[PDB]
């Protein structure tokens, strides 16, 4: 619109109010590189506009790229997975102290050696006997 | 031993020695009242079958005291696999004679699941190996048990980091490295048969035996260790079996 | 099998990923992770992704060496191929993250620059720390500016998160600003800000 053309240059009406071309802020800013920092941003798109974040996680923008920030029970770098569905036995021995086995379909178990019996909680092991193996009287 | 400590009496309570006619021989491994683990490579040189003998509750090799629990060893099973004077399949199974006594001073090392042992075990950085043998490169022996915390290396790593020697031994999937290619800290010969031994959540469980090495605490070379994980089925079976007539059994393998 | 290669640690603002080739064909990976003398931690099991976050893992001691490696596993699955990475120092080598100008505000005859504290991800008790929270006098900001009318720039720096500076009555000024860690040698600096004018 020509009527919108009638004053000088001004970076809140070119490029802040509507979006401006490369050489219309070069004419504001003039030096070449005053310029080129402020066209390295203002030309770089959101990345973060495409909410990349997932399972509730925030989005920070950079130059061509962005940070994702995940709640506590999520990973990656798109906050894609779930820390909730990784009980498996090489992971950490599944959480086990002594013995693990997977279950595929359902949750792993875990178990122990002879001379040791599982606690109710699951994961833990007791000595059924006075001497089990793997520990040392001595130090207690 | 070499650049190790001396383990306080009754922290290594598994630890094994074994004596032929009444001389030192080797370390070994307790797992159960009736079963010691051991190096194959051990028993190269044996005649007289008849007179091996476990001393369980050992510290001090130059003091007896009450801890001290000896057992005639009843029977030597090795891997038919085995060669003697190789390095490969170093490992043996004996039943002593008649059961140790579970003490403050004497307590098995547990024997662990293979899969446990693969996946978890194998990846605890550091573990412990313990015996009397030199306390440096074709020195003098331990008279006081020793102990050191050995870093555990995967086998690409180990060949990596490893001075070149021509015709040496291959480093097989059935062993090993751990140590410190420095000079400063290993096993030596007389530490064989004597545990590598991992704790892990409160517990303390075999993974290898003391086996060989390019002499000790040689700089660019680690320890080698015959890896218990690929024995667990065959030692499990073996322990169910039924005592026979002569001390050495050569078994199948796998 | 064949091994990854190009094992390549992608860190800013101690969000960090491990990236290696190739695409996988027929095998899948999984990641270990340990410091020196730690134990090796599983993360990534079995994955076809040619990435790990190990984030979590490194923000646990951010000025601790990490050492990671990539295993191999073929398809329907002795020790497997892998491959170790570069050891990688979270607190020596991440990159310092794009900073926003939050505010400047005119006060007296000079200008107050306010740079957004820049998040990271290292939690203390439910929240992100700073740059500033992890970094202290490690970290500084530097404030690129001009005059529109002059030639020449103006750099100012500061310890915290704010510059005061003078301008001269009745002008625009424009101003871009960078984190910088000055005791580095290497990435030493951020990408400047985007330029926000009076
Ligand atoms: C937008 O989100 C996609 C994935 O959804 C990501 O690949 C881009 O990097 C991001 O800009
Ligand atoms: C961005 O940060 C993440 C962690 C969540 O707290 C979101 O609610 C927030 O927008
Ligand atoms: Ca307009
Ligand atoms: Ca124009
Ligand atoms: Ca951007
Ligand atoms: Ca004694
Ligand atoms: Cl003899
Ligand atoms: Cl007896
Ligand atoms: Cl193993
Ligand atoms: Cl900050
Ligand atoms: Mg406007
Ligand atoms: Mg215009
Ligand atoms: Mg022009
Ligand atoms: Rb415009
Ligand atoms: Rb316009
Ligand atoms: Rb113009
Ligand atoms: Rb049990
Ligand atoms: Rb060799
Ligand atoms: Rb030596």
């Amino acid at each position: 619109a020509f009527l919108e053309e009638l004053r000088p240059g001004s970076l809140e009406r070119e490029c802040k109010e509507e979006q401006c071309s490369f050489e219309e802020a070069r004419e504001i800013f003039k030096d070449a590189e005053r310029t080129k920092l402020f066209w390295i941003s203002y030309s770089d798109g959101d990345q973060c506009a495409s909410s990349p974040c997932q399972n509730g996680g925030s989005c920070k923008d950079q130059l061509q790229s962005y940070i994702c920030f995940c709640l506590p029970a999520f990973e990656g770098r798109n906050c894609e997975t779930h820390k909730d569905d990784q009980l498996i036995c090489v992971n950490e021995n599944g959480g086990c102290e002594q013995y693990c086995s997977d279950h595929t379909g359902t949750k792993r178990s875990c178990r122990c050696h002879e001379g040791y019996s599982l606690l109710a909680d699951g994961v833990s092991c007791t000595p059924t006997v006075e001497y089990p193996c793997g520990k040392i009287p001595i130090l207690e | 031993i070499v650049g190790g400590k001396v383990c306080p009496k009754g922290e290594c309570p598994w630890q094994v020695l074994l004596l032929v006619n009444g001389a030192q021989l080797c370390g070994g491994t307790l797992i159960n009242t009736i079963w010691v683990v051991s190096a194959a490579h051990c028993f190269d040189k044996i005649k007289n079958w008849r007179n091996l003998i476990a001393v369980l509750g050992e510290h001090d090799l130059s003091e007896h005291d009450g801890d001290e629990q000896s057992r005639r060893v009843a029977q030597v099973i090795i891997p038919s696999t085995y060669v003697p004077g190789t390095t490969n399949h170093d490992i043996a199974l004996l039943r002593l004679h008649q059961p140790v006594v579970l003490t403050d001073h004497v307590v098995p090392l547990c024997l662990p699941e293979r899969t446990f042992s693969e996946r978890t075990l194998a990846f605890v950085r550091f573990s412990l190996v313990s015996g009397w043998g030199q306390l440096l490169d074709r020195g003098a022996t331990a008279l006081e048990l020793m102990v050191l915390n050995v870093p555990r290396l995967m086998t690409q790593d180990c060949l990596q980091q490893s001075r070149k020697v021509g015709d040496s031994p291959n480093i097989t999937e059935y062993m090993f490295c751990a140590g410190y290619s420095d000079g400063s800290k290993d096993s030596c010969k007389g530490d064989s048969g004597g545990p590598h031994a991992t704790h892990y959540r409160g517990t303390w469980y075999l993974t290898g035996i003391v086996s060989w090495g390019q002499g000790c605490a040689t700089v660019g070379h680690f320890g080698v260790y015959t890896r218990v994980s690929q024995y667990i089925e065959w030692l499990q079976k073996l322990m169910r079996s039924e005592p026979r007539p002569g001390v050495l059994l050569r078994a199948p393998f796998p | 099998t064949v091994a990854a290669y190009n094992l390549t640690w992608k860190s800013t603002n101690f969000k960090t990923i491990l990236e290696w080739e190739p695409k996988p064909v027929n095998q899948v990976y999984t990641v270990q992770i340990s410091t020196k003398s730690g134990d090796w931690k599983s993360k990534c099991f079995y994955t076809t992704d040619t990435e790990c976050d190990l984030t979590d893992e490194i923000v646990k001691d951010v000025k601790q060496t990490y050492l990671a490696r990539v295993f191999s596993y073929p398809a329907g699955n002795g020790e497997p191929l892998y491959e170790n990475s570069p050891e990688f120092t979270p607190y020596l080598e991440t990159n310092l993250g794009q900073p926003t100008i939050q505010s400047f505000e005119q006060v007296g005859t000079k200008v107050n620059v306010t740079v957004e504290d820049e998040r990271t991800l290292v939690r203390r008790n439910n929240t992100f720390l700073s740059l500033r929270d992890v970094f202290g006098k490690d970290l500084i900001y530097t404030l690129y500016y001009w005059k529109s009318s002059s030639s020449g720039k103006k750099t100012a720096k500061t310890n915290t998160n704010e510059f005061l500076i003078d301008v001269d009555k009745g002008e625009n000024y424009c101003f871009s600003v960078q984190a910088v860690i000055p005791s580095r040698t290497v990435n030493r600096k951020s990408t400047d800000s985007p330029v926000e004018c009076m």
